[PDB]
């Protein structure tokens, strides 16, 4: 709208004016000091992220050795003869490699 | 008697796949949670550093 | 946001005539008693890790 316009030039005249105040050599050097607090910005999220790779890959290790717990399990219920709960464990071992799977894709991203 | 063995099977079937939905909900929602931030990080530094930067 | 930028500007022109102010040689020995120090409270925590192994 017109009326936004010329609002805009209006306060942007004022703010203008304040801009012209400072001295651009001191501005610069605020601004480097400004252009180096957003490098610590960027260095905690950047290391955020290495903590969470690492907690894809501990939910990895925590659901491979459930596998394994589960294969021992089958085992158990193969030499007791029990041939039914041996399936119902290799049913919890298949998804907890299939997730394994996911988790490894994450993680290759990651 | 035989009807019991099903339903027995049927329970402990039911169960299984609630259990599984349930490891996928924590896994979908760090996704997301990672994703939020992973977003905002990179917008926000690329844009500041480029932006104060070149107004010096 | 532009206000935010203007803002530390005119906070930084202050802080770096105070930083101006010192002379960077007493500020480099305090600087070093600082780092000292420093290595005072590392030493303290190390030592209690000592203290959490042996526990």
């Amino acid at each position: 709208g017109l009326f936004d316009r010329l609002g805009r030039v209006v306060r942007a005249n004022l703010n203008d004016l304040v801009s012209k105040a400072e001295d651009p050599e001191k501005v610069l050097e605020q601004a480097v000091i400004d252009m180096q607090e957003d490098l610590v910005q960027l260095r905690q999220a950047v290391a955020r992220t290495i903590a969470e790779e690492k907690r894809t890959e501990q939910r990895l290790n925590q659901d491979t050795q459930e596998a394994k717990k589960w294969e021992d399990r089958a085992k158990l219920a193969l030499t007791n003869g029990e041939e039914n709960l041996a399936r119902e464990a290799l049913a919890r071992k298949k998804s907890l490699t299939d997730t394994a799977a996911a988790y490894q894709t994450q993680l290759a991203q990651q | 008697r035989t009807m019991s063995e099903n339903l027995r099977r049927n329970l402990a079937a039911l169960e299984a796949k609630i259990s599984e939905a349930k490891t996928k909900k924590n896994m979908l929602q760090a996704r997301a949670k990672a994703a939020k931030a992973n977003a905002e990080l990179q917008q926000t530094l690329a844009a500041a550093a480029a932006a104060a930067a070149a107004a010096a």
